[PDB]
């Protein structure tokens, strides 16, 4: 699969 | 002005952190676009107000093969809303996933363009910060598009520098991990880990918890599949530098450096961008609402100013 990702900002 | 409803809402392409993402029809001429439906309510709540300004500023200012062009941008008594040329072809993650690895050739022809689009961003003082799959849609031809501007940054001449911690944590540059500021070299790191999972088929650094995941970033050193050719090999141990200025595409050359770089040799930059090479893969669509090339998760549900000053936008196009 590998999961899918989420980017932030602190 | 534009209005929500001219708009039909046809079918949901993506959803989540970012809005919400659906295939459209402009009732006017029929065009068919992705619109991108922000809730006010939530930029407000998280301070991320200036982003989801400066997405609309940077869509406004660039115009580029590579890049998602918008049409349109306006607002409601309730929402942020971008009207965008529609990617028929879906992004490289389902297709690598799918795929799990491409050839060089292939990964080649999706580097060159990413790197053309940030040659370009770059020349325009502007640093795009989020380079990852996911961000990458393919068109109705086969050709890149990177989508969502949300953590641009404007202003990023030469050396200048930005103190944002953002991104995406399984793609951010071991400079973004320590403290102080980085430079536009973030984006060529991220030209590497998508490369690299294009030719290896998986993320260079991962681990689930985060913490460990950028103790890997930091410090841990890439490794490469035996068959991987040397030309492809010396690409992604450049662009996979941890120290920004050996990076290549770190000094101040910028794209040059990568552009220059043997893994390209067979690379004709200008016919990159005037997209006279053959794509390798093009989608094969029977519709314009054909939403094979996303999945049937997201595609199969229903659906229903002084701050935003400079968002509302209508293109010459
Ligand atoms: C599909 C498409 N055609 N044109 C555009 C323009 C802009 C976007 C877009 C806007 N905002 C965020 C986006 O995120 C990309 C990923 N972070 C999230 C994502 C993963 N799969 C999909 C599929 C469809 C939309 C978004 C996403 C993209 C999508 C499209």
């Amino acid at each position: 699969g590998r999961p899918r990702t989420t980017s932030f900002a602190e | 002005k534009v209005t929500m409803n001219d708009f039909d809402y046809l079918k949901l392409l993506g959803k989540g952190t970012f809005g919400k993402v659906i295939l459209v029809r402009e009732k006017a001429t029929g065009r068919y676009y992705a619109m991108k439906i922000l809730r006010k309510e939530v930029i407000i709540a998280k301070d991320e107000v200036a982003h989801t300004v400066t997405e609309s500023r940077v869509l406004q200012n660039t115009r580029h093969p590579f890049l998602t062009a918008l049409k349109y941008a306006f607002q409601t008594h309730d929402r942020l809303c971008f009207v965008m040329e529609y990617a028929n072809g879906g992004e490289l993650f389902f297709h690598l996933s799918r795929e799990r690895v491409f050839t060089e050739e292939r990964a080649r022809f999706y580097g060159a363009e990413i790197v053309s689009a940030l040659e370009y961003l770059h020349s325009r003082d502007v640093v795009y910060r989020d380079i990852k799959l996911e961000n990458l849609m393919l068109d109705k031809d086969g050709h890149i598009k990177i989508t969502d501007f949300g953590l641009c940054k404007e202003g990023i001449s030469d050396g200048a520098t930005m103190k944002t911690f953002c991104g995406t944590p399984e793609y951010l540059a071991p400079e973004v991990l320590e403290d102080n500021d980085y430079g536009r070299a973030v984006d060529w790191w991220g030209l590497g880990v998508v490369m690299y999972e294009m030719m290896c088929g998986r993320l260079p650094f991962y681990n689930q918890d985060h913490e460990r995941l950028f103790e890997l970033i930091l410090m841990e050193e890439i490794r490469f599949p035996r068959t991987l050719s040397p030309e492809a090999k010396s690409l992604l141990a450049g662009l996979l530098k941890k120290d920004p200025k050996q990076r290549l595409g770190g000094g101040p050359s910028d794209a040059k450096e990568v552009m220059e770089h043997r893994f390209f040799l067979s690379i004709n930059w200008q016919d990159v961008v005037q997209k006279k090479l053959l794509p390798p893969f093009k989608p094969q669509v029977t519709s314009e609402v054909d939403t094979r090339y996303f999945d049937d998760e997201f595609t199969a549900q229903s659906i229903t100013q002084e701050m935003f000053e400079d968002f509302d936008y209508i293109a010459d196009w």
